[PDB]
C-alpha cells in the first residue's frame, strides 16, 4: 500500500508501506524522507495518537490513508554548547548524530562556520566522524566550543 | 379571461421561485462541505495543545531539576568554605 | 376547457415543491449557524498552539539561563581548582 | 451597560457585566475576580483576533451578548519554587499580591496536601495565611520551604 502523510501547514508526502509495519517503522521512514527524528514526530489517525507498539493493521489503516503529523517542540535528548563567551545554547539531538551534524546545528543557531569549531566534552577533543553516543554523551551533557 | 392568466402567472412565478430556491440550496451545500474540511482538522489542533503542553512540562521539570542541583552545591559551597576560612 | 384544471394541478405540485425546498433551506440554515459557532473555535485553537509554543520558549530560555549560571560557576571553579593542586 | 460571554476551549461559559468603554485588561480583572485566573495567564480573542489590554470593548466592535474566547497560558509571569524536606522542588505560578492561602492551595494542587497541614518558611521565618507574598518580600525565582504543620 501507499499511505499519505501531511502536516497542518502544507507538505503532503507519500510513503510506500505494508500493513504488518509498526508505528516506529513509519516514524523512521519519515526520518529518512523528511529528516525528522522519530521522537519528534507525533502521528494521528481517526482523531487518535498512534503508538510505536501497535501496527497499521491494529489501527485499521489501509491504502491512501492520510496520517496527520504534528511536530513536537523538542525531541527527547538535548545538550548544551558553552560558547567561548559562556553563552550557553541548547541543542536538540539523537545518540546517532555525528559531530558534524552537531556543528551544522551550531552553525544554524550561532553562525559559526563548522571548519572553525572545536568541541570538547570534559577533556577529549571530538571528531566529525563519530557520534555523540560514541563519546557516551548523555542528555543534559554540556560541550565546550573553541 | 383573467382566470386563465392568474394561474400561469402564478405557475410561472412559482417555477421561477424554484430556481432561486435551488441556487440557494446548492450554495449552502458546497459551503457546508467546505466548512466540513476545516472541521476535520480540529482533532489535530486539539492534540497539538496536548503535545505542546507536555513538551512545556518537560522543560519545567528539567528547569526544576537544575534549580535543585544549584540549591545543593551552593549549600555545600558554604561547607567547603567554613574550614577553608579557618585553616588558612 | 380542462385547461383551468391542468394548470391547477401543476400549481399545487409546484407550490408543494417550493415548500419542500424552503424547508430544506431552513434545515440547512440551522445547521450553518451551529457550524459557524464551532468554526469560531479554529482561529482560537490555532492561537492556543502559538501561545503554547511561546510559553514553552520562555521555559526553555529560563532553563538555559540556569545552565549558563551552573556552567559559569563551574567555570570559575576552574580558575580555582587549578591553583589548589598545582601549589601543594 | 451591556453584558458578554466568556468561553474557554474546554467548555464552561461565564457572564460578565461590562461597559462599552471598559478596557480588555479591565475584563481580565473581572475574569480574575470570579474565575480566579491571573490576567497574565489569559488571552482573549474576538473576531479571530487576540485582544490587546490597551484598547476597549467599543474599539473591537463588541455589543451586548458577544462571546469572547479565552485561552489559558501554561506559564504566566512570575514563578517561585517550593522545596520539600526531601529535596523535591516544585514551581508555583504567582503574583506579588498572592496570599499564603492562595499559595497553600496550589501546593495541594500538586502535592495533594491540605493547607491546614502545611508550614511554609522563608529564610527562618514562618509565613502567615493572612498576609501576602509581597509582605514577606518574596521575589521571582525565590525558593520556599515546606515542612508539615
Amino acid at each position: 500500500m501507499q499511505i499519505f502523510v501531511k502536516t497542518l501547514t502544507g507538505k503532503t508526502i507519500t510513503l510506500e508501506v505494508e500493513p504488518s509495519d509498526t508505528i516506529e517503522n513509519v516514524k523512521a521512514k519519515i526520518q529518512d524522507k523528511e529528516g525528522i527524528p522519530p521522537d519528534q514526530q507525533r502521528l494521528i489517525f481517526a482523531g487518535k495518537q498512534l503508538e510505536d507498539g501497535r501496527t497499521l493493521s491494529d489501527y485499521n489503516i489501509q491504502k491512501e490513508s492520510t496520517l496527520h503529523l504534528v511536530l513536537r517542540l523538542r525531541g527527547g535528548m538535548q545538550i548544551f554548547v558553552k560558547t567561548l563567551t559562556g553563552k550557553t545554547i541548547t541543542l536538540e539531538v539523537e545518540p546517532s548524530d555525528t559531530i558534524e551534524n552537531v556543528k551544522a546545528k551550531i552553525q544554524d543557531k550561532e553562525g559559526i562556520p563548522p571548519d572553525q569549531q572545536r568541541l570538547i566534552f570534559a577533556g577529549k577533543q571530538l571528531e566529525d566522524g563519530r557520534t555523540l553516543s560514541d563519546y557516551n554523551i548523555q542528555k543534559e551533557s554540556t560541550l565546550h566550543l573553541v | 379571461g383573467m382566470q386563465l392568466e392568474d394561474l400561469r402567472q402564478q405557475l410561472q412565478q412559482a417555477e421561477e421561485a424554484l430556481v432561486a430556491k435551488q441556487e440557494l440550496i446548492d450554495k449552502l451545500k458546497e459551503e457546508a462541505a467546505q466548512h466540513a474540511i476545516v472541521m476535520e482538522t480540529v482533532p489535530v489542533l486539539k492534540a497539538q495543545a496536548d503535545i505542546y503542553k507536555a513538551d512545556f512540562q518537560a522543560e519545567r521539570h528539567a528547569r526544576e531539576k537544575l534549580v535543585e542541583k544549584k540549591e545543593y552545591l551552593q549549600e555545600q559551597l558554604e561547607q567547603l568554605q567554613r574550614e577553608f576560612n579557618k585553616l588558612k
